[PDB]
C-alpha cells in the first residue's frame, strides 16, 4: 500500500494506490484508500483493511456530528486531535496485528495565509501526530520509495495540476519498487484515486485526468 | 395520587409555557421545506439540521428543546453508523421524539414545555413529497401534509397559512407567505433555513443576512 | 386516593383515551384474517406484522401501542431464534401482551391508553380456524371467534358486524362488510392488511392504493 | 469447502459444494452451505460449521427484525455493515480456531441500473468487507482454483443460466484440485446447491437443474 | 465408547455400549449411555461421563419445562437447537478436557411422511449440528468401526427389528476393534442398551431381546 | 402540604427569585477593550467574577456556595473540551448552553432550586475582530443573548435603567468603569468594596485580568 | 409535589433553634494571629480544633454533627496537601468545602445540621497577612468576617459587646479578656486556643490549666 | 533526543534538539520538544513521542486548571508533584515500551533569593523526582554526552546569554556523538529550540539568536 500527500500553492492533494493483498496474493485491484472526510479534509489509510475503513467512516461521522451539535466545524487542530485519539484507541488491537495508520490532508479555512493553508498530518500507532512542514508525506509499504521520489520532484510542484502529476509519479515509483503497491493497470483501466483540496473544498479527481498523467509518465520512461 | 388531576395539571403547565413562547412555521414548497421562526437571538437557534435530508424546528423552552435537538442528532448519527446513512428517516426521528416526550411527560417532575417539528425531503434526484411531523409535549405525533405551526398563538398563523398556501410555491413566494402568516419582521428578528432537496447530500441550508434580505 | 379509587381513576383515564380514538376491526374470513382501520396518516401505522403467521392491530395512543408493537416483534424474534420459528404462536404473543399491560396498568404512573388485537392464521397448507385475541389496557385478554372491534365507539360497529358477518366470506365480501360496520372512507383514509393463510411463510400482506381501490 | 458467486446481466448466482470433513475424513456429503437470507440476498459460509450456521441464522433473523421494526428493509449497504459487525464480533473466537468467513450475494432493488444491480461482497476475519467489482468471488479452501477457473470462463457468462453453469463448473474445478471440496456425486445423486437472485428475488435452483449441468460438464471432459 | 443410531421404515433405533474406562483400566461394565429424553427422543452421549450425564439429565428437564410452561412440546427443530446451545455452553470446559458429544435420535410427530419421520442428529464441540441424511450415525472412540460396519449392513434394514439387529452388530464390530468399547459380556449377562422410537413413542428395548441378538451374532461368527 | 405542579413551579421560582434579589449586584458590559465585570463585593477572598477559559469570563450573583459550584463545573467543562478537541473550539456560547442545561436540571430535579443568576462573556481572539458576547442564564435554565450589558442580583431595575442611559458603545476602560460603578451605586464604593476584572481583547491568549488595589484606584 | 417554600422555613427554624439553644463561641483576630474562646465545661469533648498547618476550626451546635465535619475537614485538608503541596491548602478552600457540604446536608438529609462553623487562617511563618475568618451557616451560607465571629446561643449581646471592645492588634491577654468579657454578656468552663502566626509550621496551640489561668 | 536545562544567575534555560526517528530512519527534522507550560515553567520530554506530547499538553492544562479554580497558581513543589503523579500513572504503559520522561525547568517566584530562584527537576519512570542542585541536567539518548559537555563548560555561565550558548553547545556535542540527536541543520535552517525563564516569566528564544550561537560554535570548531 502507498498513500501520498503533498502541498501546492493554494491547496493540497492526496492520492492512493488500488491494491490489496493477502500474503503474496493480489486479492484486490480497485480498492479506494483515500476518502473525503468533510468539506476540507481527506484521509488516506494504510495497514489492516478492516480497521482503516472503519477509521475513515467513523472519523467522518465524528466530524459532522460535532458540526451539527455545535453549529460550527471543529478547528483543524481539533480534527487532528480526534483522529489521534481514534488511532490511540486502537493501540491494543494494533499490537495484536490490527494496525492501521492514517495520513490526513486538509485546507485550513482559518489559516492566515491562503496560499499555504494546506495541511498534511501524519500519525503513529500510539496516536502521536506531526504536522508535516516539508511539503509532502506518505504512508504504507511503498512510502519510502514515494518520498524519495517526491524529494527529487517536489520543486516541480507549482499548482494543483503539477502537484497531481508529482503525486501520481510518486505512486508510480512506489509501485515500481514495492510489490505490495499497485501500479496503473492499463489493461483493466484502473488507476490511483486522488482528492484535491483548496479554498473551494475537497473534490475527487476524475479518473480520466489521472489516466492521462499516468500514460504520460509511462511514455516518458519508455 | 389521583391519576386524573395530575394528567390535567401537567398538561396545562406545558400548553401554557408553549403558547407563551415565540412562533415557528414549517411549510412544504417547490424546492423542499422552509423553516421560519421568530427569533431575535443571533446565537440561540430553534431550527437545526438533524441528518442528511432531515430538519428540526421547535418552539418552547430553549434548554428543553435544545436538549431534544442534541438527543435527536445523537440518535440519527448512531443509526446511520450502525446501518447506513440512507436508513435514517424523518419518520424514525419523529417516532423517537414521541417516545421521548411521552416518557418525559409521564415520568418527569415537570413535562417539557416544547413542541417539535421534524421534516424530511427527498434524496437528491429522487421524487417524493416532503414530510412534516409535529410532536407534542404529551408525545402525540401528527403527520402534516402542507405546513406546521408551533408556539405562541397558532390559530391566527394557522388560518393565515390556510388562505395563502400554495403547493409548489417558489422559495420567495413561500418565504413571503410564511413571514406574513407569522405576523398574523426583518432579517434581524428571523431565523430562516431550508431542507433543499436539490443539495446532493446535506439538504439543510441557512438563509441569512443579505441573502435573506433579498428573498424577503 | 384509595387503591379502590386508583383503579377506577386509571381505568377511566384509559377508557377515555381509547374511546376518543379511531376504530379498528379484525375479522376472520375465507383466506385468513382481515385488518381494517380508520387511518388518515400515510406513515403512522396501526396494523403490523408480528411474526410469520401472526398479526397485530391496535387502537389508542400511537406512541404507546407502537411501543407495544416493537416489544412484541422483539419477543417473537427472540423466541423463534432461541427455539424454532414454528414454536412462536399468537396465543404466546397475546399472553405476553396481557402480562405487559397488566404490569403497566398497575405499576406505571399512567396506564396505557390502548387496546390490542393479536391474530394468527394457519401455517401454509395446514387447516385451522384463525385465532383472534383482544388484550385490554388492564391486561384482560379475550378469545374472540369471529371478529374484534377496538377504539372509539365500538357498540355501533360491533352490532353492525354481528349482523353482516358471513363465515368464509371472500376477501371482497369481508372488506365491504368491515368498511360498512366501521362507518356505522377510501384508500386515503383507511389502512388495510391481511394475514393471508395462503402465503408460504410470511402471511402479513398490506392492501393499498389501486389494489385496495379495486377491492373497494 | 468452496463457495462461489458471480454476477450476470440482471442478477447474481451463488453456489456451494456439499462436503464436510474432519481432518482427512469425509464426515458429510449433503451439507447445504448457501442460504437465502432475505428476499434479495444469499449468504454462503466457509470455515467452522458451528459458527457458519449461526452466522446465517442470526443474520436472517436480524435482517427481518429490522424490517418488521422499521417497516422497510435495510439498504444493501446496511445489510453489508450488519454482516461485517457480526463477523468482527467473532474475531476473538476466530483466533481460537472458530473462524468463519461469509460471502454475500444480493440484488439491490434501489440500484440505478437494474442490469448491474447484482452485488457480491467478501469479508475478512476482522469484519473488513469489499464489494467485488471484477464479476465473481469465492471463499474456502478451493477458492483459488475456482477463481482461476472463473477467470477463464467468465466471458461466457451472458445471463443467469450460463452464470449458473459456470458457477457449477468452477465448483467442479475446485473439487478436482482440492480434496476438501466435494465434487458432483453421481452414485448418490448429490450435487452442489445454488441460489439465483434477480429483480424477482432470491430463489433456490432446483437440484435437477444442477444435476443436468453437472452431467453435461462430466460428459464433455470425458470426450 | 460407542453409540449408534439408525433410521428404519417408521422409526429410529439408538444403542450404546456399557463400558467405562480410566486410562487402560476397565472401570465400569454396566454404564447406561442412552436415555429417553422425552416421549419421542433419545440422547446417547460419549466423552467425559460427568458432563455426558449432566447433559442428558438437564436436557430432559429443559424439554419438559418448555412443555409445561407452553402447553405444547418444542418442535423437533427447537429440540435440536436447545441441545446445540447446551453443547456450545460447555465449549470452554471442553477445551480444558471436559468434552462431551451427544447423538440425538427422535421421531417427528409433525413430519409429513410417517415412514421417514425418524431423525438422527449429530453435534460437534462448538454446538454445530447436522441432521443426518445417510440413515445412520455413531459417536465415540469406536464410531468409525461402527459406521463402516453399518455401511455394509444397512441395506438389511427394513423395519425396527432388522434395524435393532444392525445396531447391535455395529456395536459388536466397534468392540471387536476398539478396546474402549465394551462387547456383549456373556459371563456376567451384560449387553448394550437400546431405545426404539416410532409413532407410539420412545421405549427401552428389553435386555432379553438384546441378549438374544448378541448371542446370535457371537454364535454366527464362532463358525 | 401537597401542591399542584403549577404551584410548585411558582414556588421554586419565588424561592430562588427571592434569594437572588436578597443578594449584592453585578454588572458586565461591553466596552472598547473587551468586557468589563464590576460587582459589589466586600470580601477579599470570596469571588463572584472568574476566568472560565482563554477568552471566556464568568460572573454570578446569588448564594456563593451554589454559583462557585457552577463556576468550578464550568472550568471543568471547558478544560475537558479544550483538551478533547482544541482550545479554539471552546466558546462562550457553549458554556452558556451548558449552564442553561445544568440550572434547568437543578431547578427541576433537586429539592431546592439554585438561588443564582449567571453571566458568561466572551471577547474576540487576539488580533481578531468580533463584538463581545454576553449571556445571562437564570435559575431555571433560561438563557438570553444580551448585546451591551447584563445586570444580576438584588434590585436590577434601577441599575438597568441607569445603564440604559449612561451606557455608551466603545467607551474606554475608565469611562466604562465609571458608568458601571455609578449605575451599580444606584442600587445599594471604593476598591475595598468592589471586585473588578476585564476580558482583554489585546492580550494574546488569556484575556481575563483582575483590576485591583492602587491600579483600580487610579481608574477611579 | 410537596411545598418547597414551607420546607426551607421548617428546616431553617429547626436549625436556628438548636444553634440558638447552645453554648457560644467567639474567634477574633489579634496581634499574634487568631484567638478561639468557647463556653465549654467538658474536659474531653472539644469545639475548637486544628484543621491544617495555619488553619483552625471552631463550632457551635450539636457535637456529634460538628465533630463529623471536623473530621471531614481534616480529611479533606490532609488529602489535598498530599495530592499537591502543604502550602496549597488554605482557609478559604476549607470554608468553601464546608459551605458546599452543609448546603447539601441542608437540602438532601432528613434533618439539617444544627451547627455553625468558623474556619480561620493566619499567615505562614515570617510572612505578613491579615488573619482570615469565615463563618459557615447550617444552610451553607458563607461569610468573610474581618475582625471576629460569634456563633451559638444568643449572639446579639456577645456581638455588640465585641463591636465595642474589639481592638485592632490587641495583645493576647487583652484579646482574651475582651473575649471572655463579651462572652459573659472560669478555666474549667472555658476552652481556649490560638492560631499562633509565630509558630514555624503548626500554628494551632491550646492554652489551658495554669498557663490559661495566668493570662487572666 | 536530547533535552538540556541549566541555571544561570537570575534564571534558567531549557533547550531541545529537533530530530525524530523510527529505528535508523530520520522521520522528522523540526519537532519541538520544549514547551512553556505556564508563565514560569517549561517542560522538555524524551521517549515515546505520542506520550511525551500528551504529557506536555495535559500538564499545562492541569496547572492552569488549578489556577482558575483556586485563584492562585500551585507552589513550585505542587507543580513538581503533579508532574510526578502524571509520570507514575504511565508506568504500566512504560513497561510495555511507551516510556516518556520529562525534564522540568522553572523560576520560583516565591523563592527567597531571586538570583538562584531557577529550578531544574528530573523524573524517573516511576514518578520519582529530584530537584537538581549541580546546575544542569539533561534527558534522552544524548544526555550523557550533553552532561559531560556542560560539566566542562558550566563555569562559563555568567548570565542568560552565556547560559544559552552553553546549552546550545551541549546539544551540539550530544548530536556529534548520538545519531538519535539532531545537530544544527544549516541547509534547511533548522536549529534547536530554547526557552529562557527569569523573574519576567518564560519566553521562547528567537530562532535567529540560536542560529548565531550555532554558527559561532561550528566556526569555532572548524
Ligand atoms: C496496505 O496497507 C495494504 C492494503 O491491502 C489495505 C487495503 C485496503 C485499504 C487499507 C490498506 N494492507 C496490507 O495489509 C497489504 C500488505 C502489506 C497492503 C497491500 O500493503
Ligand atoms: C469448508 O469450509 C469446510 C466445511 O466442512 C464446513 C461445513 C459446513 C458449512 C460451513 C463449512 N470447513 C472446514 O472446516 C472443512 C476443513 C477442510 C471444510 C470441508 O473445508
Ligand atoms: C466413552 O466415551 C467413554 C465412557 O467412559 C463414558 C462413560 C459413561 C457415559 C459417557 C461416556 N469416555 C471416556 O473418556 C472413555 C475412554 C476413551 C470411554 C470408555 O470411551
Ligand atoms: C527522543 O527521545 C526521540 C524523539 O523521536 C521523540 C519525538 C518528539 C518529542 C518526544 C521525543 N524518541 C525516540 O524514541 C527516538 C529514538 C531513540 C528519539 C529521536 O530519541
Amino acid at each position: 500500500t502507498t498513500i501520498v500527500a503533498l502541498k501546492y500553492p493554494g491547496g493540497v492533494v492526496m492520492a492512493g494506490d488500488r491494491r490489496s493483498t493477502q500474503g503474496n496474493m493480489i486479492s484486490g485491484r480497485d480498492v479506494r484508500k483515500v476518502y473525503i472526510t468533510d468539506d476540507y479534509t481527506a484521509t488516506g489509510i494504510a495497514g489492516t483493511a478492516a480497521v482503516a475503513v472503519e477509521f475513515a467512516r467513523l472519523y467522518a461521522v465524528e466530524l459532522e456530528h460535532y458540526e451539527k451539535l455545535e453549529g460550527v466545524p471543529l478547528t483543524f487542530a481539533g480534527k487532528i486531535n480526534r483522529l489521534a485519539i481514534m488511532v490511540r484507541g486502537n493501540l491494543a488491537a494494533a499490537m495484536q496485528g490490527l494496525l492501521a495508520l492514517p495520513l490526513l490532508a486538509g485546507y485550513d479555512i482559518h489559516a492566515s495565509d491562503p496560499q499555504s493553508a494546506g495541511r498534511i498530518v501524519s500519525f503513529d500507532a500510539a496516536g502521536g501526530w506531526n504536522i508535516e512542514e516539508e511539503g509532502y508525506q506518505a504512508v504504507g509499504s511503498g512510502s519510502l520509495f514515494a518520498k524519495s521520489s517526491m524529494k527529487k520532484l517536489y520543486s516541480q510542484v507549482t499548482d494543483g495540476d503539477s502537484g497531481l502529476r508529482v503525486a501520481v509519479e510518486a505512486l508510480y515509483d512506489a509501485a515500481d519498487d514495492d510489490s505490495a503497491t499497485g501500479g496503473p493497470d492499463l489493461v483493466r483501466g484502473i488507476f490511483p484515486t486522488a482528492v484535491i483540496i483548496d479554498a473551494d473544498g475537497a473534490v475527487d479527481v476524475p479518473e480520466s485526468r489521472i489516466a492521462e498523467l499516468a500514460r504520460a509518465i509511462i511514455e516518458s520512461r519508455s | 395520587i389521583s391519576p386524573e388531576q395530575a394528567m390535567r395539571e401537567r398538561s396545562e403547565l406545558a400548553r401554557k409555557g408553549i403558547a407563551r413562547a415565540k412562533s415557528v412555521v414549517a411549510l412544504a414548497y417547490a424546492g423542499g421545506v422552509l423553516f421560519v421562526a421568530e427569533n431575535p437571538s443571533r446565537s440561540l437557534q430553534k431550527i437545526s439540521e438533524l441528518y442528511d435530508r432531515v430538519g428540526f424546528a421547535a418552539a418552547g423552552k430553549f434548554n428543553e428543546f435544545d436538549n431534544l435537538r442534541r438527543g435527536g442528532i445523537q440518535f440519527a448519527d448512531t443509526r446511520g453508523y450502525a446501518y447506513d446513512r440512507r436508513d435514517v428517516t424523518g419518520r424514525q426521528l419523529a417516532n423517537v421524539y414521541a417516545q421521548t416526550l411521552g416518557t418525559i411527560f409521564t415520568e418527569q417532575a415537570k413535562p417539557y414545555e416544547v413542541e417539535l417539528c421534524v421534516a424530511e425531503v427527498a434524496h437528491y434526484g429522487e421524487t417524493k413529497r416532503p414530510e412534516l411531523y409535529r410532536i407534542t409535549y404529551d408525545g402525540s405525533i401528527a403527520d402534516e401534509p402542507h405546513f406546521v405551526v408551533m408556539g405562541g398563538t397558532t390559530e391566527p398563523i394557522a388560518n393565515a397559512l390556510k388562505e395563502s398556501y400554495a403547493e409548489n410555491a417558489s422559495l420567495t413566494d413561500a418565504l413571503r407567505i410564511a413571514v406574513a402568516a407569522l405576523r398574523a419582521l426583518g432579517v434581524a428578528s428571523l431565523e430562516v433555513a431550508v431542507l433543499d432537496a436539490n443539495r446532493p447530500r446535506r439538504a439543510f441550508r441557512r438563509i441569512t443576512g443579505s441573502a435573506l434580505q433579498a428573498l424577503l
